[PDB]
């Protein structure tokens, strides 16, 4: 009584209507301070009962009270418990929580014993009539939900002893929660929450309550997938020959698979649990033969409605490891036609590519009408897009599995990949696309073969053929379709190639005959392109501004990083190129240099967003892309870092080389007036980032040093 | 009692005396007898108040100017007299002018050993020469510690 | 790990993941039986000779152990040479011993080597 | 803010001001730019420098009149100029011309590189009817005259490559590419045309005009980050800003000039600048990044406070021509005079 009350209603009602009324908190500093002691405070009481509801088990008059509050309960609007509400339910999930019956320890009289909701009949009468009225809480779900796994223990309960009366009420329960489709709260509410990511104990319970459903009660399970599959057929085929679908339709099999697929797509305490979903310590446990059954029958004649949803279970089963290999295998050898198959993915992918480029218009014929581009339907797409998602989360966990699809004679993914990148699609398939050579190029020989096959392919355009000038690639992308649609995923993802190829090697000579060496293009390229940008280009999503700066930053950071510079440097070449001599490409990093010692832009736009850094964590506010911009600054002051040391270095060396090359200290730089704020503000600003010393210690130990 | 690193109390010790010193001196100089009477009562008085050795001279009994010597190194493959002299001459002076190989020749003249023994054939015994290059760094290591802690007891 | 994946192997992943970890005889002989002519095996090692040649200390410390695991049919005769010249021998002789009538041979080598760079 | 600008006084009328590109790649600011005269049976271009080529101080106040370092005499009067790289410079005359000129740094010189002499041409009549505006795009240059031609031709083809004839039964003033093949131009008649090289038909992809207003549109420029976002000013001195994918009508309509608006540009590298000249004689600075510390196209009158400022002196001379690059602005005048500053935002 005394303490759910006093916690919860203290908190919100103060701070609400004092706080957030008369700003006694004062300083965008102090707000936050006392803020952060509110939200801790209730966050500390929450989670003292939660530590009590996994020890003691609560009784009769307490449970009451919990469940009284939990029908009141919103989660937030915004569609999340804070970090307070997700902590209270799963006490009560803790509370309720039977498990503790499935584990043969010799101590499970004891503990029966010790278990409140063991010996009082009234006990599961009361909470029984109360999850079965329709009132149901402030969020129909909840009485949903609760009912559901209240439902699960009385299904075990006929086993110990002979408690089976409620056997019955099961199957109406599960047909309320699922008619409540939890499987979708679970997905949008609970897991919603980032902070359901912190406790594995919440994770456990979650993947009790979701292994016990189809270990407990599979006869249930099974008749209703089924008839949900039987269904489905039924009236899209009957639609088929002309009508629309009924609006009627209940999709849970998908909410279900894609509750299993975001259930294990990350997992904090990175425990391999998904080894549930593989079955081979144990002699095979039955329930993990019944799961990899579950698992192998839901592929068997897999209607078109139920292929995306499959997909994505599969996609996060393939988490941890060993479970990665095995699934991989798993599906690999089923596929040995079941629409899942690597015949049928490459098979498409190849299609594609031979429709797609029969669509192409010869230079000679004058006016080219294709027989009206099948422009890959938007099902079609995303259903692409879920294969290369699933793919790449396999290959990146993957190590065996990554060099067996590569090596693979008929498939070659590689070229497929790359061959249908030279073709036209929406963005986002592009970006996909970049995504699975991603996880393609996490295997070091691979991207020598990459880098020579990038040079070719001349996707990024390294030497202007034919006067292409501007555009003629990427470039083009960039400026006539991204910046038009204020979406940059495109960028990104090249950013993102970009970045692992230059951590398996800042290749080298890459492409004589064509340019004349160098790494030199790429990085013209980049700079350019994504600093002007950053500052300037509409960004339908205000986050998007900053993700763009952040991956432009992570390749210059790189670039500056692995440079290590040894006399030859500062002593230049000039190769003939096409009749005129230019001076070549001295390495990334001379040149990354070269422009910080002096006050190019780049210096200017990385002091700026310093600037703009310390602005928008001086506001305290929660907006998004706050972490990202952390980051970036971070790696803003630790390219700062380095400068330094490399910078005595190579003045040194500058001066010995006799090279015509004015370079300016750093120090000299940090003491200039900033030209926009026409003061020295540079230093304040940089030290404006030790007042946020507890919100963001990264940087303050850079700015201290 | 910074056992940890004698090296630490030692240091600890050392600026704790020459600031108590002119502080005295100071206060004195100027008149102030309490401050000064106190505070050499206390210092020496080992006599027992409310045999009690005196604080200056219990300082004195925790520097010990005797300290132990590392086991003689002990080769199968090697010459022991030559890896004594490399030692003693990659052992640069150190700030303190200790000679000291430190991290830096250590470990580059631990490599260049290493490249210089070449055992093509008999790649068989292998696990051997690693063991044992493993003991000398180890010694390498003590030693330097130990010429560290005796310049720290030398300016105490 | 690969121990489980070889539980479902194939003529081929197997042939790769092995010419990737040295074992440049195992795979001589699984590929000669299941017939399926190999110029991975040649192209990887020629990568092994370069990445020494320009390798670092750690990179000369690894390399002694995929060194060992061949022989090196009859190793010597004279001063010493710090791996380098080791896998260029066992060039020398995985050539000359194990040739083909067509061209597992001079053009796969001298592609891969003015592809990274090497007065040849 | 007038004592920032050393004044040259050139008996020459100005009608064209550009900056020498710099390479994006330079640490260096813009110091060479090129200006073209009018208003005379023959004219000229000249080279000028803001620095004396060997001053090593950053600390001496630029009180440094522009220099002329090189010129050349052009036949007809000159009409409009741009640089297509470091060492070429087009021109379109009032005799149809179209020139490229190459300068060679080393001796100082202009020399004539290529010229296509029937550019622009009335059909049928032949005679000489007036190259208005180009544009380049390198190797491409696009032109237009008060024939109501486009011309499309390759600095290195003899032969013009593709004309589109009668485009337009009206003068047109001004192009600019969209795309890489789709051009807009402006005509007499107060009407924005889109149009693509690509397509055989000589019709406009799209028209854009203000309803019930015959005004004619005298300048044009694109926002540099954002393709769709254009600029436009008139003989009523509007400013008009256009989103080229939303309707057919301006966004918004802004009181900018009393007199007509000759030139309008966004600043080349900082484009929350945009700068603008009338026959009013003033010289509008227009900031949008009041607010920071596109804005262009906010609709919000509470969100995005332009600052305005005017650069010249009260009862200015005819601004015909004026270029930014970094802290430096030069702008050319119908009193004989070159205004120069090398430090805009001090």
């Amino acid at each position: 009584n005394k303490i759910l009350t006093l916690i919860s209603q203290i908190d919100v009602n103060n701070e609400f209507d004092k706080l957030k009324k008369e700003r006694g908190l004062g300083n965008k500093k102090h707000r936050k301070e006392v803020s952060d002691l509110i939200k801790e405070c209730q966050q500390s009481l929450a989670h003292s009962l939660y530590s009590w509801s996994c020890q003691t088990p609560l009784n009769r008059e307490d449970t009451l009270l919990l469940i009284g509050y939990l029908e009141k309960v919103t989660v937030e609007g915004d569609g999340s418990l804070d970090k307070v509400n997700l902590t209270l339910l799963m006490s009560l999930l803790y509370c309720l929580d039977v498990g503790f019956l499935e584990q043969g320890t010799d101590d499970r009289e004891e503990l029966m014993k010790q278990a409140s909701m063991f010996m009082d009949r009234q006990y599961i009468a009361a909470i029984h009539n109360r999850l079965q009225n329709t009132q149901p809480w402030k969020s129909p779900g909840m009485q949903a939900t609760v009912r559901l796994a209240w439902a699960l223990a009385l299904r075990g309960i006929s086993q110990f002893s002979e408690v089976l009366e409620f056997s019955e009420a099961d199957e109406p329960m599960a047909e309320i929660a699922i008619g409540g489709n939890v499987f979708l709260f679970l997905t949008e509410a609970v897991v919603g929450s980032e902070s359901f990511c912190t406790d594995e104990f919440f994770i456990r319970r979650i993947h009790k309550l979701v292994t016990d459903f189809p270990t407990l009660m599979p006869m249930k399970v099974k008749q209703l997938r089924n008839r949900a599959e039987e269904d489905a057929r039924l009236i899209q085929m009957s639609m088929q020959m002309g009508n629309e679908p009924p609006a009627s339709l209940r999709r849970d099999l998908e909410h279900l698979l894609l509750l299993i697929g975001e259930l294990y797509r990350k997992d904090p305490f990175h425990l391999e649990l998904a080894l549930e979903y593989w079955c081979p310590h144990q002699r095979p446990p039955q329930r993990q033969v019944l799961l990899s059954k579950f698992v192998r029958q839901m592929s068997d004649l897999l209607p078109a409605t139920l292929y995306l949803p499959y997909l994505k279970m599969l996609r996060g089963l393939a988490s941890g490891p060993q479970c990665a290999h095995y699934c991989f295998s798993l599906l690999k050898a089923n596929g040995g036609g079941s629409p899942v198959s690597w015949d049928h993915f490459f098979h498409s992918l190849m299609l594609y590519h031979e429709h797609l480029r029969r669509d192409l218009p010869n230079t000679d014929n004058i006016h080219q009408r294709h027989p009206p581009l099948r422009g890959i339907t938007q099902r079609e797409l995303d259903g692409l897009i879920a294969c290369l998602q699933l793919t790449c989360t396999i290959i990146d966990w993957s190590e065996s599995a990554r060099l067996a699809l590569c090596e693979h004679a008929q498939w070659m993914p590689v070229v497929v990949i790359l061959g249908l990148l030279q073709c036209s699609i929406p963005p986002l398939l592009k970006a996909e696309l970049l995504k699975t050579l991603a996880a393609f190029g996490k295997s070091p020989e691979i991207a020598a073969s990459l880098w020579q096959s990038l040079e070719y392919t001349q996707i990024l355009q390294t030497v202007r053929a034919t006067g292409l000038r501007q555009g003629v690639g990427i470039e083009v992308e960039l400026n006539e379709i991204e910046s038009r649609c204020e979406e940059y995923p495109l960028t990104r993802a090249f950013c993102q190639l970009i970045s692992t190829l230059v951590e398996s090697s800042f290749p080298t000579n890459l492409g004589a005959g064509l340019r004349a060496p160098g790494f030199e293009p790429y990085l013209q390229f980049l700079r350019d392109t994504v600093f002007l940008r950053y500052r300037t280009r509409a960004y339908r999503r205000a986050a998007e501004k900053w993700e763009v700066a952040e991956a432009v930053l992570d390749v210059f950071y790189k670039l500056l990083k692995d440079y290590e510079p040894q006399p030859e440097d500062f002593v230049d070449q000039y190769v003939e190129l096409q009749g005129e001599e230019r001076v070549a490409f001295k390495p990334p990093g001379f040149s990354l240099m070269h422009h910080l010692l002096n006050e190019s832009p780049m210096l200017e736009l990385c002091l700026s967003l310093m600037e703009e850094g310390v602005t928008q964590l001086d506001t305290y506010a929660p907006f998004p892309g706050k972490k990202h911009l952390e980051k970036a600054v971070a790696y803003c002051f630790m390219l700062l870092n380095l400068t330094l040391q490399k910078e005595n270095r190579f003045m040194d060396l500058l001066r010995e080389s006799h090279l015509s090359m004015i370079v300016t200290p750093l120090e000299q730089l940090l003491q200039g007036i900033n030209p926009r704020s026409k003061k020295a503000d540079n230093v304040v600003n940089i030290a404006r980032y030790l007042c946020h010393g507890n919100s963001n210690a990264e940087l303050a130990f850079e700015s201290a040093k | 009692s910074v056992e940890e690193s004698e090296i630490s109390a030692m240091n600890q010790m050392s600026w704790l005396m020459k600031t108590a010193t002119i502080e005295l001196r100071i206060t004195s100089l100027n008149r102030q007898r309490s401050h000064t009477q106190r505070l050499l009562h206390l210092l020496l008085d080992d006599m027992p108040t409310r045999k009690v050795r005196r604080k200056i001279l219990r300082i004195l009994d925790s520097i010990q100017f005797s300290n132990e010597i590392p086991e003689p190194l002990q080769l199968d493959f090697f010459d022991r007299s030559q890896i004594e002299q490399v030692i003693a001459n990659c052992e640069h002076k150190n700030r303190r002018g200790q000679t000291v190989c430190n991290v830096k020749l250590l470990h580059r003249v631990l490599v260049a050993e290493v490249n210089a023994l070449q055992g093509m054939a008999a790649i068989g015994q292998r696990p051997l020469l690693m063991e044992e290059i493993n003991t000398i760094l180890q010694y390498v290591v003590e030693r330097n510690k130990l010429l560290q802690c005796l310049h720290a007891k030398r300016h105490a | 790990s690969t121990a489980a994946i070889a539980g479902s192997s194939a003529a081929e992943e197997m042939v790769a993941l092995l010419v990737q970890a040295g074992l440049f005889d195992t795979a001589i002989s699984l590929c000669q039986t299941f017939k399926l002519a190999l110029t991975s095996v040649f192209e990887g090692l020629a990568c092994k000779c370069i990445r020494l040649q320009q390798g670092g200390e750690a990179a000369q410390a690894e390399a002694w152990e995929w060194l060992a695991a061949n022989q090196l049919a009859t190793v010597i005769t004279t001063k010493e040479s710090s791996a380098t010249d080791e896998a260029w021998r066992l060039m020398i002789s995985y050539l000359d011993k194990y040739e083909a009538k067509n061209t597992l041979y001079h053009h796969c080598i001298i592609n891969k080597l003015l592809s990274h760079g090497v007065p040849l | 803010m007038a004592d920032k600008f050393a004044a040259k006084f050139v008996s020459h009328k100005i009608s064209r001001t550009r900056w020498r590109p710099v390479s994006a790649s330079s640490l260096q600011q813009p110091d060479v730019f090129a200006t073209g005269s009018w208003d005379n049976e023959e004219n000229k271009v000249c080279v000028w420098a803001t620095s004396d080529f060997g001053a090593t101080s950053l600390d001496e106040e630029y009180q440094g009149d522009p220099k002329q370092l090189c010129d050349i005499k052009h036949p007809g009067d000159v009409m409009d100029m741009q640089f297509l790289d470091k060492e070429r410079i087009v021109t379109g005359s009032s005799t149809g011309t179209v020139t490229i000129f190459r300068h060679h740094e080393n001796n100082q010189t202009l020399s004539v590189n290529q010229r296509w002499e029937q550019a622009h041409y009335h059909v049928g009549s032949n005679m000489r009817a007036p190259c208005t505006a180009i544009v380049c795009s390198s190797p491409e240059i696009v032109s237009v005259g008060e024939d109501g031609r486009i011309n499309c031709f390759r600095a290195e083809s003899r032969d013009v490559l593709r004309t589109i004839d009668d485009a337009d039964s009206s003068t047109m003033h001004g192009v600019t590419f969209l795309r890489t093949t789709e051009i807009l131009t402006v005509n007499s008649v107060g009407q924005l045309k889109l149009w693509d090289l690509r397509k055989q038909g000589n019709d406009p992809t799209q028209i854009f005009s203000v309803t019930g207003e015959r005004v004619p549109l005298h300048c044009v420029d694109r926002h540099p980050n954002q393709q769709h976002v254009v600029a436009t000013g008139g003989q009523d001195g509007m400013l008009c800003i256009w989103d080229v994918r939303h309707g057919k009508m301006p966004m918004s309509l802004l009181n900018a000039h009393e007199a007509e608006m000759w030139e309008v540009h966004f600043h080349p590298s900082n484009p929350d600048h945009l700068f603008t000249c009338s026959e009013d004689g003033s010289l509008w600075h227009w900031d949008a990044s009041a607010d920071s510390e596109c804005a262009w196209l906010s609709t919000d009158p509470t969100k995005g406070q332009l600052e305005i400022t005017n650069l010249l002196p009260s009862s200015t001379l005819s601004v015909n021509s004026l270029d930014v690059l970094g802290q430096n602005l030069v702008c050319g005048t119908d009193a004989e005079a070159i205004y120069v500053t090398r430090r805009l935002f001090s």
